[PDB]
């Protein structure tokens, strides 16, 4: 219950992301103020071919971690924000299961704003592999964040719900991550709904005027991948787009 | 439905009772007295062996001077006696072992038979409340007649 | 011997002792072993001759390590006895590598060896022995006795001697100290054989056994089921956990991150461990046994919280 | 042979010894600080720091002092051990798993008088206090044998006693005595015994009772009226003792 | 150094100490981290097993050999030793098909899987 | 069988990515060290890893096992029965197998064994034999005896190499062995020998005889250990004559030298008039003879007896000093011929091999420093 | 000991003028030969006791069974009879009816 | 363990207000006995009882 | 329908089970000790 | 027995090994050819055991099964215990039909 | 089990001294295909 509101860490000084969540403390420079930062993962696409993660080093400083999960003979690897600043370029294949990683800096706009990292491995023929994922960035003083988790926690208990789908309900209200009396009322249906129709919380999240998840969480696919990305249409990923 | 689970339940008691005994080979104790029986047995050479110097040792006369000698001539005979009558007993020790053992054998062999026994009542068990169930369906369309 | 002093020592914590001018003038290994950071009080039977070789001493011993690994005039202890059999030290001996050296010439004897010749028998005697009688006892859930019995080896209470209360738990004097019973157990393949190399493991087999004698009984008043045999039982396993002390907790987040296997297999980082990638090694795995006895407690104490039978069934009607 | 040791308690005091033991010389004076616990609201755990201070001087000239501690973390962090009323703190960043010290930046050993607070900052917070201030010299003039007979009492002194005295040591010291005449004339024999009782004890400095140990030595006394108790047999078949 | 044993209290069970901190030192902290059973990051999770299999394996046939372990499943190595690769359980002829699907692919020069599926479907010997 | 993967499986079976690397090295595995496929790495196979695949490395559950062994012993240590335990032990274990086990059968069972116990810790040892040239390498032999008239022999050993930094480890010692032959050594006069790898007792033995007048006869009587760990029945030597020529005072008894001797692969045995100066034997005369494996024997020559004399008398019992005999050597102990090859190999592309070569015969010459081998490969 | 008491006390000669000795040589291979005899003897002794006591535990195994069978038995027979019960008032409702 | 009375307990369960003190003495008793609660008293635990 | 299938897989498990045991007649452990038994009575001869 | 375990077999093994040398290191002791010639019929020969109080022999060897220069696997009897108390003046002890 | 047939033979061969050897077959005259008969007709016996 523990992870799943604040992901992993270790007493080594090391954190780790989970259910695609990101949770640190980060000391300002010669500064006792805490930053905590909050990174929420998210994928549009081919999440499948990668692991993707981007951590709070400093301000606007973030370190961009990855794993590829197949391979490519590529040319060269070419790591995009929005489609159209090159963060990180390199050149020759990147292997399989081996993590790489570079330092990239971010503009504030660039990390208050939900923003994609795509990454495409490009062929010497005209072609390329690519995926991308979504993410966005909070910060909180230390108090805000504890203010918030006390909050979260406490609801959880109360109505017996995961992180994952009250996030939803809270975005579903208001674009800030907060709880308020309308979140109370979509909690409400929420599990009315359940219990009115013996459904999956998703399901009763989705008929409180909810998107459809992209978001990954313990073991399990998204719920666009449930419904869209189950075995494939000949390999064809489903992802959303214009 | 009540009553079938209760005697589902005696059946599990029955089928697992019988999984433990069949699971549970030997009992250690079981495996020391077979063990015993075995080294009883194993003493046959180190019988021999003495019964054989102490005859020859016999053969040596004890009696000096001015009359003498005293050999037990038939010591040889003797010793050979015993070892003879010592190995009946250990045939006897030997199959005393075997007999313990073969017996064992038999008895997990009737283990299995009886938790597969307790299975199978098992399986007809759960049969009879599908078959229960589905009566129940048909009473509730009745009622709902 | 002093503790250790990279300074004065070496940066090995290495010596060794070593008697000398005894049946030969060669020198011989008496003791070896490591510096550590307090006092190392060695004690020693030094044999005599009946006939020395030198007229100042009866035996020499020294000590060498890394920075003085050789002897020397006068370097050590020379000893000399008297004709009343009093050994004394002669001055001009050079005592600089010792903290000290105390010639206890009021003692001709010493306390039995369970590291020498008729170690065997007194493994046996004062540990083995007691371990089987309990296990026995246990088996036939004759579990008075085989308290005991376990108490006869060790005792979370302690013991009382004379109507005092002693300060030690062991009462095996090779694992109150602990005392190795082998060389090398990794020439085959013996669970008895890994415990006499480190004897800590007979401490752990004998707490486990312990554990298992509470829980027993625990389970048995449990399954009698009357009001007051549960609350017996509840009290067996309070009396497992106290043993338990508290359970353990595990990090969220290991160094060790899902390596691609040839780097894993890559000899090299066998190479740099035994030396000794490393960062991706195999981790210590807790001792699931012990594991598995938390979570058998934890049923137990859950099902009689809930009154539910030791096979968490209802005792009561629907 | 009496024989002293600075075998601590087992618990607190052993690992308080244990300190002592590593890093200073018999004589030396040390704080020891008797009072431990947790802090009920920073401490996440029942795991505690257990510090000694070490005075300057008594044969141990130090840079200005040390504050010894045993903690039972095995995480390297910053042990910072503050004295509120001092608004002095100790810090001893990187500390080693188990045993480590803290340089005192200044050798005010009265700052240490009070309440102290000390934290890995990891959630072990331990409340400190009682801090009794022990000599550990030991002069074999207090190092004694007390021997009680029949109504006569009789002492002695290792340094009058001993011919040679041990090498201070904490880790051991034994005493040995010589032969040390006892007049057991005057034993109040009954049932034919009695016995002498010899009290093994000794003293730090301060006064400080180091421990003792008991022995006694049983004597029998044979009576020269006791005539052998006699076997008869009675020409009517009767046999008996007399 | 095993916390289960520290916690006893009545075992007088010591920590290595100094020996534990110049473990870490050379092993990343790795003494200090115990693991349950089941993760895959254990001595004696069979992904351990897999690798002193992997080790000793590769070095029984000559790296140039048709039967060398590389040469004829050259995924074994590029395989890494992750806790889901260890629980996901998965249809083992998928695996199966996954392995020569890949391996037609690439001695066809073709780009995907659908080009080989295409490419075999008018294939005649 | 050459992609290590089921293509022929239904789509219904299971596993994971970890299980599959597994299975597939292990029949990977198998096939090299069968020989199914062939110009595999004998090298690589012949590493202690493959030795053990057929026990503990071939199966994980078994790799575990003997893996976990090593960190925690305590989950396979049953006290009910240890390996290596002693007989003792066995009676005290089955003494408390009945399940009517109480406070009063534990007393008696307790007592059983520690009346075993004493029997064992207070054997005294008589004499003692090692079993190599110098005193540095091998083994110690010691026979005992139990406290009893008419009592039991009993013998044990000790493992010099074990003997680290001055100290005999544990593992150094056996435990001792009862021995079931009629023993009646005289005055004590025994000794444990090797000879062919075998343990030997040798003992003289006194016979009283009226001839009135009384006088004694000597008999040497020689017994062995059997392949089961039971003994054969002692052989007797007529040795009265041998004795005879040693003047002995009435109450002395002959000391007793006994070891074997690897040259003419024998057993040397020799009887001597026990003197105080352990010098003194450089000019006696030994009363010897040799034992054959056959159980025959030849009487020892003079210069013969010297000879082992000159080389073995320092190892003598001298009239307050007890020694311990060494297995007879001269300057150099070196073998008579080969037949157990150390290493091997194949020619260029194995269509040969040099191969059951031998060294039929090794001779040598051996002056102070200058050691002449002889080899007829 | 006792057996090896007797030998040592038979090895003492028994014939004492102009023709003497009289010792049994064998005494000791004797006593040997009865100390084997008996303990072969107290091993099958002692397995018996073994089979016998286990054989009894084997018992109590099956009455545990056995009892268990009786439980199940009356379990089902009280289920039955609430059953019962329920037709029961089925039919006086019938009656009713 | 410090009140020595377990407060996770389901209502259904019942006894007697000497039977639970008897229990919660008894768990103290073995505490102290063990010394799980630290600095006990020698005498009294020396005694016969 | 099940049920009874069930029932015969029950009866059918027996059958087989007692046939085996059946055609077995004397284990081959319990031939060796008639063996015993019989060659010990045969010493009679010999030790007359 | 049913319950076997690597040192039961070793055991055994070692019983086994204690036999065969016995039988192994027979002495010949003396012989009997049953015929006229030795060119046909077979010789009995009889052996001694390396024991005190030493037990007798005997096996034979089928002449008719020595073909070109060797003796058939056949030729050969195996030895067969005697059960009586043979004990003769060095030795002297012949087989005869 | 395994063990036991090893000694007689092994399809992977033996190892001494840490030296794979040349044969599979572990009993000299199965190697060598030597007879222990002369002639097996006399009776029918697999054995012989």
């Amino acid at each position: 219950e523990l992870s799943q509101f604040i992901g992993k860490a270790s007493n080594f000084g090391q954190q780790e992301y989970s259910n695609n969540q990101l949770i640190t403390p980060v000391v300002n420079s010669s500064d006792g103020t805490v930053k905590v930062y909050r990174i929420t993962r998210e994928y549009t696409t081919n999440a499948y071919q990668m692991d993707v993660e981007l951590f709070p080093f400093g301000g606007e400083n973030y370190r961009l971690d990855y794993k590829f999960k197949n391979f490519y003979n590529a040319s060269y690897l070419s790591i995009k924000l929005n489609d159209k600043r090159e963060l990180v370029r390199t050149e020759g294949a990147p292997q399989v299961n081996i993590e790489y990683s570079a330092n990239i800096t971010l503009n504030t706009a660039d990390i208050s704003q939900p923003f994609e990292i795509g990454l495409t491995r490009v062929l010497p023929s005209g072609s390329w592999a690519y995926a991308a994922a979504k993410f966005t960035v909070e910060e909180y003083n230390q108090y805000s964040f504890l203010l918030k988790l006390n909050k979260a926690i406490r609801l959880s208990r109360a109505t017996e719900l995961s992180p994952t789908i009250l996030e939803g309900i809270v975005r579903s209200v208001n674009l800030q991550l907060d709880i308020n009396t309308d979140v109370l009322g979509k909690v409400f249906l929420t599990k009315y709904y359940m219990q009115r129709y013996a459904i999956h919380a998703e399901t009763a999240l989705i008929l409180c005027n909810a998107p459809i998840s992209q978001r990954s969480y313990d073991n399990q696919p998204s719920q666009f991948d449930r419904l869209f990305n189950t075995p494939l249409l000949n390999g064809q990923y489903f992802s959303t787009g214009d | 439905k009540t009553v079938l689970e209760k005697s589902k339940a005696g059946a599990q008691s029955r089928f697992d009772s019988y999984g433990k005994l069949y699971d549970e080979n030997i009992n250690a104790g079981e495996n020391q007295a077979m063990t015993l029986r075995a080294s009883a047995a194993g003493l046959t050479t180190a019988v021999q062996a003495s019964r054989l110097a102490g005859a020859a040792a016999d053969l040596v006369p004890n009696i000096f001077g001015f009359a003498g000698g005293g050999s037990r001539w038939g010591a040889i005979a003797e010793a050979t006696g015993y070892v003879m009558e010592f190995s009946a007993n250990v045939m006897n020790t030997e199959a005393d072992k075997i007999s313990q053992s073969e017996t064992y054998r038999r008895r997990r062999q009737e283990w299995e038979i009886q938790r597969n026994n307790a299975e199978a009542e098992l399986k007809q068990i759960d049969a009879q409340l599908k078959s229960l169930a589905v009566r129940r369906e048909a009473a509730v369309l009745q009622k709902t007649s | 011997i002093p503790p250790y002093n990279l300074s004065t020592h070496g940066d090995e914590r290495w010596f060794k002792l070593y008697i000398k001018h005894v049946v030969d003038n060669n020198s011989h290994i008496i003791y070896s072993g490591q510096l550590t950071d307090t006092n190392i009080n060695i004690t020693l039977f030094i044999p005599l001759d009946d006939v020395p070789l030198n007229q100042d001493y009866h035996a020499k011993v020294y000590m060498t390590f890394k920075k003085s690994p050789s002897d020397g005039t006068w370097w050590g202890p020379h000893f000399v006895r008297d004709d009343k059999g009093i050994v004394t030290i002669n001055p001009k001996s050079i005592l600089t590598h010792f903290e000290s050296v105390n010639v206890l010439n009021n003692i001709s004897s010493e306390p039995m060896d369970f590291s020498g010749a008729n170690s065997l028998y007194f493994w046996e005697l004062f540990y083995y022995t007691p371990m089987l009688v309990a296990q026995r006892l246990l088996h036939e859930q004759n579990f008075d006795e085989a308290n005991r019995w376990l108490k006869y080896v060790w005792s979370p209470s302690g013991y009382i001697v004379h109507g005092q209360i002693q300060n030690y738990q062991w009462n095996v004097r090779p694992l109150l100290e602990d005392t190795s019973w082998n060389s090398d157990p990794l020439d085959s393949v013996d669970p008895d054989a890994v415990a006499q190399h480190d004897p800590m493991h007979y401490k752990v087999s004998t707490f486990m056994r312990t554990l298992d004698l509470l829980i027993a009984r625990g389970d048995h008043a449990y399954r009698q089921l009357e009001r007051d045999t549960l609350n017996e039982a509840k009290m067996w396993y309070m009396q497992a956990l106290h043993l338990l002390g508290d359970k353990p907790y595990l990090p969220l987040s290991t160094t060790w991150s899902d390596p691609r296997l040839d780097r894993a297999a890559d000899i090299t980082t066998q190479n740099a461990h035994d030396s000794a990638t490393l960062t991706d090694l195999f981790l210590p795995q807790i001792n699931e046994v012990m594991m598995n006895y938390w979570q058998t407690l934890a049923q137990r104490v859950y099902n009689l919280r809930h009154n539910l039978s030791i096979d968490g069934q209802p005792l009561y009607l629907p | 042979k009496l024989r002293i040791i600075h075998n601590g308690y087992e618990g607190q005091k052993r690992n308080q010894c244990n300190l002592m033991n590593k890093y200073g010389k018999l004589g030396d004076k040390f704080i020891v600080y008797t009072s431990l616990g947790v802090n009920p609201n920073n401490s996440s755990n029942k795991l505690m720091f257990y510090p000694v201070y070490q005075y300057s001087g008594n044969t141990s000239g130090l840079n200005q002092g040390r504050l010894l501690f045993h903690r039972d973390t095995t995480y390297p962090s910053k042990v910072e051990a503050w004295i509120p009323g001092a608004k002095r703190s100790l810090t001893n960043q990187n500390a080693a798993i188990g045993d480590d010290y803290a340089t005192d930046s200044l050798n005010k050993p009265d700052d240490l008088k009070q309440y102290i607070f000390m934290t890995d900052s990891k959630g072990t917070a331990t409340d400190v206090s009682g801090p009794v201030e022990i000599n550990t010299a030991i002069s074999p003039a207090k190092v004694q044998i007390i021997v009680k007979a029949g109504g006569k009492e009789q002492t002695f002194t290792a340094d009058k006693d001993v011919s040679i005295q041990p090498s201070p040591s904490f880790d051991e010291m034994n005493y040995q005595f010589n032969a040390l005449e006892i007049d057991g004339s005057g034993l109040n024999f009954i049932n034919n015994s009695a016995s002498i009782d010899v009290t093994f004890t000794a003293f730090a400095e301060d006064g400080r009772k180091l421990g003792y140990e008991s022995f006694s030595i049983p004597v029998t006394l044979k009576v020269s009226t006791d005539n052998a108790l006699t076997l008869h047999h009675n020409e009517n078949g009767a046999q008996y003792m007399q | 150094a095993n916390p289960q044993l520290q916690n006893a209290v009545h075992l007088a069970i010591l920590a290595p100490n100094a020996e534990l901190i110049g473990y870490n030192n050379q092993f990343s902290g790795r003494a200090s981290q115990y693991v349950a059973p089941g993760t895959v990051s254990s001595m004696f999770s069979p992904a351990a097993y897999l690798t002193e299999l992997y080790r000793e394996a590769r070095n029984l046939h000559a790296s140039d050999s048709v039967y060398y372990l590389d040469t004829r499943r050259p995924d074994l190595k590029s395989m890494a030793l992750s806790q889901q690769n260890m629980d996901i359980e998965l249809s083992t002829l998928s695996l199966s098909n996954e392995l020569l699907l890949e391996s037609i692919k690439t001695e066809s020069k073709l780009e995907n899987y659908t080009k080989v599926m295409e490419m075999l479907s008018t294939f005649r010997p | 069988q050459y992609l290590l993967i089921d293509n022929q499986v239904s789509a219904a079976i299971k596993t994971t990515r970890i299980a599959e690397a597994i299975a597939s090295i292990q029949l990977y595995v198998n096939r090299a060290l069968e020989n199914v496929e062939e110009n595999a790495n004998s090298g690589v196979i012949s590493r202690q890893f493959f030795i053990d695949w057929d026990k503990y490395n071939k199966r994980y559950s078994t790799w575990a096992g003997v893996s976990q062994l090593v960190y925690y012993p305590e989950n396979y240590i049953d006290p009910t029965m240890r390996i290596g335990q002693t007989k003792m032990m066995d009676a005290l274990l089955q003494s408390v197998s009945q399940s009517q086990l109480n406070a009063d059968t534990v007393e008696d069972a307790f007592m059983s064994y520690l009346t075993s116990f004493e029997q064992v810790a207070n054997l005294k040892v008589i004499s003692a034999y090692h079993d190599n040239i110098n005193n540095d390498q091998g083994l110690t032999y010691f026979i005992g005896l139990s406290e009893t008239d008419a009592g039991e022999y009993y013998w044990r050993s000790v493992d010099h190499s074990k003997f680290n930094d001055g100290k005999f480890a544990a593992n150094a010692w056996s435990e001792w062995h009862k021995i079931d032959c009629p023993i009646n050594p005289y005055k004590s006069t025994i000794r444990p020998v090797i000879y062919k790898s075998r343990l030997y007792l040798l003992w003289l033995e006194q016979k009283e005889i009226t001839k009135t007048e009384t006088d004694y006869r000597y008999e040497l009587k020689l017994a062995h250990i059997r392949y089961d760990g039971t003994w054969n029945t002692p052989i007797t030597f007529d040795v009265n004559k041998k004795i005879s020529e040693l003047k002995l005072e009435k109450n002395r008894a002959p000391g007793l030298y006994c070891a074997g001797y690897q040259g003419e692969d024998t057993l040397l045995v020799m009887f001597y008039n026990q003197q105080d100066t352990l010098d003194s034997y450089k000019n006696a005369s030994m009363q010897g003879l040799y034992i054959f494996a056959d159980m025959a024997s030849k009487d020892m020559t003079p210069e013969q007896s010297n000879v082992y004399r000159d080389n073995s008398y320092q190892q003598f019992d001298t009239n307050n000093v007890r020694r311990v005999n060494n297995r007879y050597a001269e300057d150099y102990e070196i073998p008579s011929s080969v037949s157990s090859r150390k290493d091997y190999g194949w020619g260029d592309y194995y269509l040969s091999m040099v191969y059951n070569g031998d060294i039929p015969t090794i001779n040598y010459k051996a002056a102070s420093s200058d050691l002449k081998i002889y080899i007829s490969p």
